[PDB]
């Protein structure tokens, strides 16, 4: 937060926190404009956010401004899952139990995705997304 | 570039004027003795750390200043 | 570049060449040391026109060496390079710091720090040549070349160009 | 520099050998191809006058002929030429004289149109890319109408 | 780079330079082959005939004074001031010991030679933490 907002500018709340601390949809990290720009400009290099080695991508970042990254992961994961499972049957005929259960199943992957317990079911959730994406293509 | 013998600085262009068809490397006009490259961006990195260090030093100062700037007292 | 021009020359006759066909020797000395030679003030004197109306107006004798001399006001053609203009060229020689475009009478060698980032050197090429994202800057390749530094010393020029702007590259 | 800043010996305002002014004289390497071969052909029959008391093979056959009419140390010239024929895409002299009829009926700088005559351009920004100095002096539609004229005027041999 | 010239015959190239010197008419001639090499050989002798760097080394300064077209003020300022630029040099303790032995070698009549060596050695060391003072006298002794 006020003590971790970048590899470079970790303390940025009182350093005019107007510059953008982007999460790469694959970084989930607080990267001040200096480092994140430095990175995607050269390209997908890691954001050195506190020993980090995860590739701060090229210009594919999203916006997450300090939204409790446990939520930012929980928010970024749910939308893609809710997009991968976009409308797998939820209003095909108007059912409320199955749709909500399918909904109760829908974000249960996201809750698992936001958790990633011992991951072997999150991988199973990914195969469902590929199955959901394969079903979407057809 | 430079020359490292008579220690006079050189470059791409002045010296490519001096390249010879029978040669791959730029001799020196002065000592007739081929050159070497010269510069180092290390100092820019050295300057990057100093601004990093100064901002870390100056944040509590600019915390208080802006906090003082509310009532101009 | 190619321009056409009026040039004056002050030529000197050692006296033993005061046979009346000196004029031919004037026309001789003019021709055989103007063609294909160079200046730094006008560049490469490629060729000379109007050999029949040659100004050989008047001449003077120097108080030493007794040698009569003349000012031959003559028109020829001049290769005169400048900076910043695109010009084609077919490379001839490759080295490590870039490659050598045969531009007309000149061999403009372009630098790798004048090549853009896409094109690099494959030494494994033979003839050694440059392989880019899209095309190859070979020797025999016709390249579109702009001039960046065109060093003209009196009787001696050499020039530097880069394709790093557009509608450039191998053609 | 490209910025139409050529030296004083290459201003527009230059004097003849008879002390009188003239716009600068600047050709494309295609027309400047033509004058040399004909002019050096003046020399050669004239060399053989006082002596009385597709194309590229045409090209070098002469570049031996004027070679042997010259002293020989000028292999560089027949380089200059051999450069040209590759990069000189004009033939049929009147066209080039008429090309200029078009290029001069503008009142443009000859350096440009001669450089225009030196280039196989296609379109506006291309022309303005290759020559910055033809980025704004004119309306490019003129440049454009010319270019397609020029691009099909291209005598392909 | 050494910025040198080695003198050498262009029409012999036979050997390291085996020539002779024609001072009295100013040329060097290829002793073997007979060709002059250089010319306008300047006087190298009448040069000195007109007129302490082993001690003083490299520094420069001058002895100066009052004129005929002058008043006692300019005499006085160049008396005080030409004492003001001697502290730039410890060489007051370099020069004065000279002046000391200068006085002294005189006083006991010593020749020029004794003095110069007795000057020269004074340049040699002139100091060390080992010497560390030592009275500035017993050293001069
Ligand atoms: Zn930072
Ligand atoms: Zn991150
Ligand atoms: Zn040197
Ligand atoms: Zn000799």
């Amino acid at each position: 937060e006020n003590k971790d907002m970048c590899p470079i500018c970790k303390t940025d709340r009182y350093l005019s926190p107007d510059v953008k601390f982007l999460v790469n949809p694959e970084c989930y990290h607080r990267i001040c404009e200096s480092c994140v720009d430095r990175i995607f400009s050269l390209g997908p290099a890691q954001c050195p956010y506190k020993g980090c080695d995860k590739i701060l991508r090229k210009n594919k970042f999203k916006t997450q401004i300090f939204d409790d990254v446990e939520v930012e992961k929980e928010v970024d994961i749910r939308k893609r899952v809710f997009n991968v499972f976009n409308k797998t049957i939820d209003d095909f005929n108007g059912d409320l139990v199955e749709y909500n259960k399918y909904l109760e199943e829908v974000e249960d992957i996201i809750y698992k995705l936001d958790h990633g317990i011992d991951v072997a079911k999150t991988e199973e959730k990914l195969r469902t997304y590929e199955e959901l994406n394969k079903q979407l293509i057809m | 570039y430079m020359c490292p013998i008579c220690l006079t600085k050189y470059t791409q262009l002045e010296a490519v004027q001096l390249l010879n068809f029978d040669r791959t490397e730029f001799l020196c006009s002065l000592c007739d003795e081929p050159l070497v490259e010269d510069d180092s961006g290390k100092k820019n990195k050295e300057k990057q750390d100093k601004l990093n260090r100064l901002m870390d030093q100056i944040q509590p100062i600019i915390d208080s200043l802006k906090k003082i700037d509310d009532s101009r007292i | 570049m190619f321009f056409i021009k009026d040039l004056s020359l002050n030529i000197t006759l050692h006296p033993s060449f005061f046979g009346p066909r000196m004029k031919q020797y004037l026309k001789t000395k003019l021709l055989e040391e103007v063609e294909g030679s160079c200046t730094g003030k006008f560049g490469y004197i490629l060729c000379v026109l109007d050999y029949d109306n040659i100004d050989i107006q008047r001449g003077r004798i120097l108080p030493t060496d007794g040698s009569a001399e003349f000012n031959v006001k003559y028109r020829a053609v001049v290769f005169k390079p400048f900076k910043g203009e695109v010009v084609d060229g077919t490379v001839v020689s490759c080295s490590q710091h870039g490659f050598e475009v045969q531009v007309g009478p000149m061999k403009v060698f372009v630098t790798k720090h004048l090549m853009p980032q896409d094109l690099t050197f494959n030494a494994g090429s033979n003839p050694p040549s440059y392989q880019s994202s899209e095309d190859v800057i070979t020797i025999k390749s016709r390249i579109r070349v702009k001039i960046e530094g065109c060093i003209s010393q009196v009787s001696s020029i050499h020039a530097i160009g880069s394709i790093k702007e557009d509608y450039l590259g191998a053609i | 520099a490209a910025t139409l800043q050529l030296g004083q010996e290459f201003q527009l305002k230059q004097i003849n050998h008879q002390g009188e002014e003239e716009e600068l004289i600047a050709l494309n390497l295609s027309e400047a191809r033509l004058v040399i071969k004909e002019a050096l052909v003046e020399r050669r029959r004239a060399f053989k006058r006082s002596q009385k008391k597709t194309r590229e093979k045409e090209l070098e056959s002469i570049d031996v002929l004027l070679e042997q009419t010259t002293g020989g140390n000028n292999k560089d010239l027949k380089n200059t030429m051999q450069y040209l024929t590759n990069f000189s895409r004009f033939r049929d002299q009147e066209t080039v004289g008429a090309v200029i009829q078009l290029l001069k009926s503008t009142g443009l700088h000859p350096f440009e149109v001669a450089q225009l005559g030196s280039l196989a351009c296609d379109t506006a920004d291309e022309a303005k890319t290759l020559i910055p100095s033809l980025n704004n002096k004119i309306s490019d539609d003129e440049l454009e109408r010319i270019l397609k004229e020029l691009s099909n005027l291209e005598t392909l041999y | 780079p050494n910025l040198n010239i080695v003198l050498t015959c262009p029409e012999c190239k036979v050997y390291p330079p085996k020539i002779v010197e024609r001072f009295s008419e100013g040329d060097v001639v290829c002793a073997l082959c007979g060709l002059v090499l250089s010319d306008k050989l300047v006087d190298t002798r009448s040069e000195w005939r007109t007129f302490n760097p082993l001690l003083d080394g490299n520094n420069l300064s001058t002895r100066i004074g009052k004129g005929e077209t002058t008043d006692m003020r300019f005499t006085k300022e160049l008396n005080k001031a030409q004492g003001k630029n001697v502290m730039d040099k410890k060489d007051n303790e370099v020069q004065a010991a000279f002046a000391k032995i200068t006085m002294l070698c005189d006083a006991a009549e010593l020749p020029k030679i004794v003095k110069d060596c007795a000057k020269e050695a004074y340049k040699l060391c002139h100091d060390e933490k080992t010497l560390k003072g030592k009275s500035m006298e017993s050293i001069m002794a």
